């Protein structure tokens, strides 16, 4: 279950784009839980490209280069229910389309944030 | 009027006659379209018969 | 020699008085009582202020307009900040409580007008997203009635309750809503509606923040009209008691 | 059975039974007699077939999935909840809280894949089916060592016998079953709107115990839901748009009802 | 269901006398209709409601 | 321990049942239990109402 | 606690309800019965429908205008072309019933009017050409009411009735209609006016077709009034039901 | 058991039993005795199976359908009708009305149909039938949502297992079922002459739940009907000529009986 | 409860039936219902005519 | 049912043949409405070929070339038992079969009728 899976967020150029991606888990959910956050770009090229990854309880950030240290876990804890990322530098090229996927067995939540930047 | 709150109600008004109908619906519960919604056609949609008397009030 | 339309309902220090009523409609025929010993849960001995926390609480009134669509209220968050009973929830854990609900509305024998007064327990509503779910501010309203919407509204991205007044946000006939204990006011007949409703749950007893037992819906079926040089601002007053109300898990303030 | 009706004869009175008030939230409650001359009449109908234990015990599919024998899909995982299937859901839907007793059957079918493997050689598939409580290890790969279901209840089932069936209690923290939540699982009120610790059932786990052959085969297992024993509180009015996700009540506005031509119209 | 064979009948509603308002008030009302079964109603056969459709699972 | 209940038959004959298991939850459905009370849903006025008297 | 201004009867498959009447005038303290073995003279069984005869008939409404001078109605003609009644005395040689009347108008409270129901036995009505007799079509009216005519009638060579109201066509005072079985109707007080009659003849059976036994008069002594923006049009409807008919002489139908 | 012969002796009387009149109507019933000297002799015999409840209650064929596991064609549906059948026809069409208890078994068999699919691996096929009462949703398709079954009684069957058994109680609006209807379905009288809203039980459903196997395979459905505690009433003369249409009694005339070379004539 | 009746023999023994469903119409055929009434068909004459008595 | 399914109607030249295909259904038929006439050539040429379709509440009126806007629906409803064809123009070539087909599952339909045209 995450908060308000389908939104949109607007922001200005260089203002740090937000995206929450808070969960809450079932007792059945019992297996390793694992974050994926794949990105798909306005480009209509490629979609479904993962730009981050959290699994093993450790965390990859060079899945997609044009966001080359640009994208963080906004917590340290990530096991509580806030799983969320922060853009610091917003760009034009930025304007896609967001997919926040919490997969722990039994049971995966995805969360779709439109990302547009004025 | 399906789609407001103006299917409920019934209308009538002063006419200069008399012997006029109101309205006219025939006694299909389980399959007219007035009463295909209600409670009783609601519960009547999991039946195949039915056998008893129906009371219509008018306020 | 009594009138068959003349009452007075007397909680508290607060008493109603109405010269024109129908009757009075106690739930489903369940009158509103403490917790018995058999079916309690929480060890703990419950408090009972009963005279405070017990009483006639009159909300903020509404203006019924040829357009209105209706008002609904959520009966455990409605009284949330008003009395004793507002700051006895706001420190107890738990809280098991039935309510009288006395919808009061008036008009000239020229006034010609149809509402229906109904209480509906567990009414959870739909949002327009259909993937979202409503946010708390546009579910409840406390010191306020949240309206219902004549056009369907928009679907889009956002958590707003589908306020359409025909499917009345629960997804089912309006017609239907008389299944519930309910009482309807018409300007030709009646001039006040009462509801004696009793604590309905499955559970003992719940906490009164996040979880609302009951909601009143106020829904004119056939609108209100009348020619001019008539009175044309007609008020509502809901005006809600609390009965048997008892409260257990003392602890700090807040939610 | 049913009342038997009352013969009557032409009745002159102040008597009014007719006129009455709706606004009273009364039901008139008028026989047919009240209102014109009936002869006497002993019904023998009965009411037997629209009590609730008859109107809620049957069987209906809430949930059919698949698994192979071989490739990536080992095994199929699916939690126990009725809203799956809209149609024993809209009947469950009918009250507020239900309390009942569950009987589980399974219907297993394996079909036979295309392939360019020669000399395929079958041997009676097994299937096993393990029940896992909420709280319980969930096995991560079909070779996993939780099959061993220590504590958990599972079942064996050979192909070509009768199809598996257990009797489940009532298992629900709360005294019953709530179909509808009104408010949020947070003290703070920022989680998913109508979430509920109530109705937590369990998860179905179903895998191959043997491959069988070296030709693939993908078999899929049908979750019949049978209440038993129901018990039922608070009447409200059924579902009048169509069901779009399981987890919120979440609707498309619909007409009332169907439109006619005009009113004064006798058909559709 | 509609069915020729079994016809119910039908129910109509006519002025028996005019509407008859006095000045300063409305010439135009409406009726509600409130449809129960009596206490000799029963049913048989327990089938599917059409109403409800599903092409997927939720 | 043998509970002998008549059948479902028309108007204008019997059946044996016995409980194999403990569990009790592992029974048969209780088909013939019919029961009317709707009294509460049709009227849950305070004030009795007669139906010869006037309501108002 | 019935209201004494409130009734309700049942006769057949047919129920009028009133609430707002004075009361009921059974004829001249007898009511409707059937035929003893000792007054009768026809030596055949007699034929009683019963339920398809004695039911409630409405005839056409008639409007209530301010220059209105009255109508009037042949109880056993009336009824001639209207259900088995009609088709039972069109078989039948001999015919003995009885008739329940319940005129029907309504108005506001800002409407003043006044009208007198009274049922005359052998109303024979008088003749303008005071040498001729009035034609079956002027004296008999089937499906329509026969009105009256303010100014007098010319007199010349035709078969036209005086229709004088003041005479009411019969020569005597309008006043003394009242010594007949009456009621009248006030919109300030009555709503509707309801008489039972016995059947009254010198014979104990007569033939239906060329002898009518009694005659229905609305006479409005004071007209109707109101002030503008008021309802112009009032309708005015007569329903009557035979009471204990019972019928003698098969033959082939005609008259 | 039967009426025993009764012994007697010449007798010269005025009473003439053998002398009658069968313009009375009244059968002259007279025993071998009246007319010729006879022995007493105690029969033992029974008319046991000449009784309705014998005749009519046995299994007999009244229609079979096939259906395949790939193609257009993938699900046979049959409404419920005994006059498919002419034998159990003609035996039911004996009497005017009769009321009964009804009892189906369904005997099914696949058969492979030849094809160049090649390494065909088949698995035990599972076959589902679903009974749909009158008004009740009929599926589109073999893979429609109706199959769900909720409320619509339905039997699985997997193959090498005894044949399914159902039991039907008398279903009908009114008091029996009758065989021949005179008249209109319309008051208007223009519609098919003998059509009736009696007789109408439902509609049967028979779909594979499973492929099975890549090769294609067809199965057909013989649907077997025995009546139970049957009732007769009004017997009326049994069927001379061959049916044509079950909807309607129209027959082609027929001679009365076969022909001999003369009168006088002992044999065919 | 357990219905013991007699078997069809020859002329010139028993069974044991219980019924394990309480629908009634589950039950098996009344084979042993064995009544003949035939003077409706044979003789529906009002007035009863004697062998004997010459019919006319 | 259809009534009289079996029939032969007899017109004169230019004098608009009305056919006349009015059905009942049984109660079990609940599944979609679909009318399909198709119309067997006198020319003993290709036989079964359409004429005018009504599936899906739509009508279709271009399935055979002689009959070009000459075939419309008599009633307007369709829904309802009468579902009744008329061809305006008679011709010499008119001289055929014609198929009436009503489908409402369960249960299948058929009216055939021979037109002579004088």
């Amino acid at each position: 279950s995450i908060t308000t899976p389908e939104e949109m967020i607007e922001k200005a150029k260089g203002e740090t784009a937000y995206l929450p991606c808070k969960f809450t888990l079932s007792p059945e959910d019992q297996g390793p839980l694992d974050i994926e956050w794949l990105i798909s770009p306005a480009d209509n090229q490629k979609v479904d490209q993962v730009i981050i990854l959290y699994s093993g309880d450790k965390i990859y950030d060079d899945y997609y280069p044009d966001l080359k240290g640009r994208v963080h876990f906004t917590s340290n804890d990530l096991k509580s229910g806030d799983a969320s990322i922060n853009v610091t530098n917003l760009q034009l090229s930025d304007i896609g389309t967001y997919q926040c996927k919490v997969k722990k067995a039994p049971g995966v939540a995805n969360k779709k944030i439109h990302l547009v930047v004025l | 009027k399906v789609n407001s709150m103006e299917a409920y109600q019934i209308p009538v008004r002063s006419n200069e006659g008399s012997g006029t109908q109101v309205f006219g619906f025939p006694l299909q519960p389980g399959y007219s379209s007035v009463f295909s919604r209600t409670l009783l056609g609601e519960i009547l949609n999991y039946y195949t018969h039915w056998s008893g008397s129906i009371k219509l009030t008018f306020m | 020699g009594y009138s068959d339309r003349a009452r007075s309902i007397t909680l508290g220090n607060s008493t109603i008085t109405t010269q024109e009523c129908a009757n009075v409609v106690v739930g489903y025929g369940v009158w509103p009582d403490y917790l018995k010993d058999s079916e309690a849960t929480a060890e703990d001995q419950p408090t009972q202020p009963d005279v405070a926390t017990c009483r006639f609480y009159t909300l903020d009134s509404v203006q019924w307009q040829k357009t209105s669509p209706g008002w609904w209220w959520k009966l455990p968050d409605a009284l949330s900040n008003l009395g004793l009973f507002g700051q006895n929830m706001q420190y107890h854990y738990l809280g098991r409580t039935g309510y009288t609900v006395h919808v009061q509305c008036n008009a000239s024998k020229f006034h010609q007008g149809c509402l229906l007064v109904v209480c509906v327990p567990e009414a959870e509503m739909g949002c327009a997203t259909l993937d979202n779910t409503p946010s708390s501010a546009e579910l409840l309203g406390g010191d306020s009635a949240k309206e219902f919407a004549d056009k369907p509204v928009a679907s889009g991205s956002n958590k707003l309750v589908q306020r359409v007044v025909y499917n009345a946000g629960m997804g089912v006939g309006v017609g239907n809503l008389t299944i519930f204990p309910h009482q309807w006011i018409n300007l030709r007949t009646n001039n006040s509606a009462t509801i004696v409703m009793p604590y309905t749950n499955s559970v003992p007893m719940d906490n009164m923040f996040r979880h609302n037992n009951v909601t009143l819906m106020v829904i004119p079926f056939v609108p209100l009209d009348y020619c001019p040089g008539s009175t044309t601002y007609v008020p509502i007053t809901v005006t809600i008691a609390p009965m048997c109300a008892e409260y257990n898990g003392l602890r700090l303030a807040g939610h | 059975r049913v009342a038997d009706t009352v013969g009557t004869g032409p009745t002159n009175s102040e008597a009014i039974p007719a006129l009455t008030a709706a606004e009273t939230g009364h039901t008139s409650q008028v026989v047919p007699g009240d209102t014109m001359q009936t002869r006497h009449v002993k019904n023998y109908h009965s009411r037997s077939e629209s009590t609730i234990e008859n109107f809620l015990c049957r069987s209906a599919c809430v949930y059919f999935t698949e698994y192979e024998n071989s490739g990536a899909k080992r095994y199929a995982e699916w939690v126990l909840t009725p809203r799956q299937a809209a149609q024993l859901r809209r009947k469950l839907e009918f009250f507020t809280y239900v309390r009942f007793d569950l009987e589980l059957t399974f219907v297993i079918t394996s079909t036979q894949q295309p392939s360019t493997t020669q000399n395929q050689d079958a041997q009676i598939l097994t299937h096993q089916i393990m029940y896992v409580p909420p709280g319980g290890p969930v096995p991560d790969k079909v070779d996993s060592y939780v099959w061993q279901t220590s504590t958990n209840p599972s079942v064996f089932w050979t192909e070509g016998n009768a199809p598996p069936r257990m009797s489940i209690p009532f298992l629900s923290i709360g005294n019953a079953y709530s179909n509808f939540y009104d408010g949020w699982s947070e003290f703070s009120r920022n989680g998913v709107y109508g979430i509920n610790t109530l109705n937590n059932m369990g998860t179905l786990y179903a895998r191959h115990v043997n491959a069988g052959s070296t030709g693939p085969i993908k078999s899929t297992i049908r979750i019949y839901f049978k209440p038993k024993h129901v018990k039922a509180w608070i009447p409200r009015p059924p579902r009048l748009c169509q069901y779009e996700k399981a987890k919120n009540v979440n609707f498309q506005p619909s007409g009332v009802t169907t439109t006619r031509q005009s009113i004064t119209t006798m058909t559709n | 269901t509609s069915d020729e064979y079994t016809a119910g009948g039908f129910i109509t509603c006519w002025y028996q006398t005019n509407i008859v308002v006095p000045a300063d008030a409305q010439s135009s009302c409406y009726i509600m209709c409130f449809v129960s079964a009596c206490n000799d109603f029963s049913v048989r056969l327990l089938k599917d409601t059409p109403f409800i459709s599903q092409q997927n699972f939720f | 321990g043998a509970q002998v209940s008549t059948q479902k038959t028309g108007a204008h004959i019997h059946y044996t049942n016995i409980n194999y298991y403990k569990d009790a939850a592992s029974n048969s459905a209780n088909r013939q239990d019919f029961t009317q009370d709707p009294g509460k849903f049709t009227e849950p006025v305070k004030d009795i109402m007669i139906k010869s008297l006037p309501a108002l």
